[PDB]
């Protein structure tokens, strides 16, 4: 019923700008103040603008004075953060958020009732590029065994995310798909790894399902024994 | 600029246990200290303000208490859906400001880490590069040291990790490690292994393959 929608967030190269919206609904929104509030993958929250339900005061982290710009617009009950120079230091998921009243008073310092669904920003100098899939053979040093391990090596891709399966769906006992990691060159890299029955390797075959929308890249890596 | 340190970083506890958390403030603030509960993919979800004004529908199990510098949010009996994030904040002034964060994790006994290694494929050795792969399957607690030597030389800022969350059926962690040389590294040495130390294990588990097809 009362909730904040969000929109706005991207993929943007270091100097650029990006403006970012919230939408209110069910609530009285010009009697509230409103923050901006972005959290980095992994990181914790942080803080970056206020203002006043009137519009007349607005309040910046001194991370981004002179860079963002908070405002507001009563008519269409929306919230706006325009972010100019842009910088990967600034990578984060961005919340609206509304601080919540005690008893009818309207205070703009207080725990935050509401929070957007969230929007993603990306600051990155890197240009869209599919991911290059590589196989994680499973081995032995004797024929027999117990349990083998093999996987899928999915490297080189921008922006976030790939969605990673095996054998269509239907393998997903033992399946760990591994967080990607940020690379010196500015791609991601993950692994999904997979534990089986040493007796399935030859008779079972396994493939690893690779999809990356942005570039509409999907690729079917069958993985065997070397 | 007020700063807030929460403690402990982490905490692992069964589901029934009494959990406390705390957030230290470097001026007062007087009772403008909210807490917040955080799931992975999802906002925080607001929990206590005024440092002990329950929000409406949050269950009595959690309570906060505290003025002035020193504040405490107590969970009495955990609960499986409470296994989460918690961080505090503070509303005494601007900027406003938010405790690192306490991650509440699920307790389970010591699980040693099965280990596998994986040596780069030849699709990939074509490109240039090679990426030597080290997994840590199913162990807890959460610590553990991955190093990477090639022919007994111990590498440094040639590796990432990765880490995954508790597994929903057994509680434990895995580990991802990755080494990235050049092609020319790479088929200038023999022996490429991964030392793993665990408190699962008496003594460190390394797990080599030799380039060539051995």
């Amino acid at each position: 019923q009362v909730q904040l929608v969000e929109s706005g967030g991207g993929v943007v190269q270091p100097g650029r700008s990006l403006r970012l919206s919230c939408a209110a609904s069910g609530f009285p929104f010009s009697s509230y103040g409103m923050h901006w509030v972005r959290q980095a993958p992994g990181k914790g929250l942080e803080w970056v603008a206020g203002v006043s339900y009137d519009g007349s005061y607005k309040y910046y982290a001194d991370s981004v004075k002179g860079r963002f710009t908070i405002s507001r617009d009563s008519s269409k009950s929306t919230l706006y953060l325009q972010m100019n120079s842009l910088r990967p230091e600034d990578t984060a998921v961005y919340y609206c958020a509304r601080p919540s009243a005690i008893f009818g008073i309207y205070i703009i310092l207080n725990g935050l009732d509401v929070w957007g669904q969230g929007t993603t920003v990306t600051v990155s100098s890197a240009s869209t590029k599919g991911p290059s899939v590589f196989p994680l053979a499973p081995s032995s040093k004797s024929t027999s065994g117990g349990t083998a391990a093999l996987g899928c090596l999915v490297k080189d891709y921008f922006p976030e995310p790939v969605t990673v399966s095996w054998n269509s769906g239907a393998l997903t006992s033992g399946v760990h798909t591994f967080p990607a990691v940020l690379q010196s060159s500015g791609l991601y890299s993950l692994s999904s790894v997979v534990t089986v029955p040493s007796s399935s390797l030859g008779t079972q075959t396994y493939i690893c399902n690779v999809n990356h929308k942005p570039s509409n890249t999907k690729v079917d890596k069958k993985v065997e024994p070397k | 600029e007020i700063v807030l340190t929460q403690s402990p970083s982490s905490v692992s506890a069964s589901v029934g246990d009494r959990v406390t958390i705390t957030c230290r403030a470097t001026q007062g603030i007087s009772s403008w200290l909210a807490w917040y509960q955080q799931k992975p993919g999802k906002p925080p979800k607001l929990l206590i303000f005024g440092a002990s004004s329950l929000q409406s529908g949050v269950p009595s199990r959690f309570s906060g208490s505290g003025s002035g510098t020193d504040f405490t949010l107590t969970i009495s009996s955990l609960q499986p859906e409470d296994f989460a994030t918690y961080f505090c904040q503070q509303a005494h002034s601007f900027p406003l400001t938010f405790g690192g964060g306490t991650k509440v994790e699920i307790k389970r006994t010591v699980a040693a880490p099965s280990v596998f290694i994986f040596p780069p494929s030849d699709e990939q050795l074509k490109s240039g590069t090679a990426s030597v792969v080290c997994l840590l399957n199913n162990f807890y607690p959460r610590e553990a040291k991955v190093q990477w030597k090639v022919d007994n030389a111990l590498q440094s800022g040639n590796s990432q990790e990765s880490v995954t969350e508790q597994d929903s059926k057994d509680s434990t962690y895995s580990l991802s490690s990755t080494l990235t040389l050049s092609k020319a590294d790479y088929e200038k040495h023999k022996v490429y292994a991964c030392e793993v130390t665990h408190q699962g294990l008496s003594s460190p588990v390394t797990k080599s393959f030799n380039r060539g097809e051995c």
